[PDB]
Order: C-alpha cells, then structure tokens, then sequence
C-alpha cells in the first residue's frame, strides 16, 4: 500500500512539472525587468539590477 | 459451484462521510479515516468510471 501510494503522489508531481514548464516556454508577452533584452542580460549588478 | 455454500464474498464500494453519517451509531472510528489517502485514484484495483 504504501508503496503504491507512494508511486501515485510520485506521477501527479510529475506531470503537473511538465504542464508548468510547457507553460512558461509557451509565453506569448514577454517582459524583461529593468534593461535585460535576452536571458543572458539579466544581471544584478551595475546601475540599473535587473 | 453452489453460491449458497460460499464461505465469504468481499465487495468494494464508493461513498462519501455523509453516507456514513446518515446512521452514526452504525459506524465507528470515524475521526481516524484519512479521507485524502482513500481516494479512487489511489486504488488501482477498484473498477470504475470515475475520472
């Protein structure tokens, strides 16, 4: 028992992760804080952090 | 062959706390019951058309 249980709760993390990060790849508007243009820019250092 | 001479039969069925409240000297240790542990989806064995 409760080594099923286990492997159930196990699958429902699983896919609710997957369905987030589709989410967040899928985004339509996006928006970078302070001055960052790419993912690489991002940074919390200088003048203006991100 | 005969089911008159069957020693025991086990059924597994769906209800919800208000079905075992309806008669509440029937049942005891209610309190115990974990009521998320239980769910239909836990059980693979039970057959259903629940989603």
């Amino acid at each position: 028992e409760h080594l099923s249980r286990e492997l159930m709760n196990g699958a429902t993390q699983i896919t609710e992760a997957v369905l987030q990060k589709d989410l967040l790849a899928a985004a339509g508007t996006v928006l970078y804080a302070g001055a960052a243009t790419s993912d690489a820019t991002i940074t919390g250092e200088g003048s203006t952090p991100s | 062959g005969d089911i008159n001479k069957a020693m025991f039969a086990i059924v597994s069925f769906e209800t919800c706390k208000a079905d075992l409240l309806k008669e509440k000297d029937r049942y005891h240790n209610l309190n115990k019951i974990d009521w998320q542990s239980s769910a239909p989806v836990n059980e693979p064995d039970h057959a259903t058309t629940t989603p």
